[PDB]
């Protein structure tokens, strides 16, 4: 989730 | 003596129903993040 918030 | 022994494993199996339903929560929030996932995703 962190990396598709991420980006 | 032996149901002393039988309560022992039922306040056992009690614990671990505290800890199943902690586990029935923890699924329920896996169950959300994967939806986001999902969301986020496509």
């Amino acid at each position: 989730l962190q990396a598709l918030e991420k980006e | 003596e032996i149901k002393s022994l039988k309560h022992e494993i039922k306040e056992l199996r009690k614990e671990k129903n505290d800890t199943l339903n902690n586990y029935d929560t923890l699924e329920e929030e896996t169950d959300d993040l994967k939806n986001r996932l999902q969301a986020l995703e496509k």
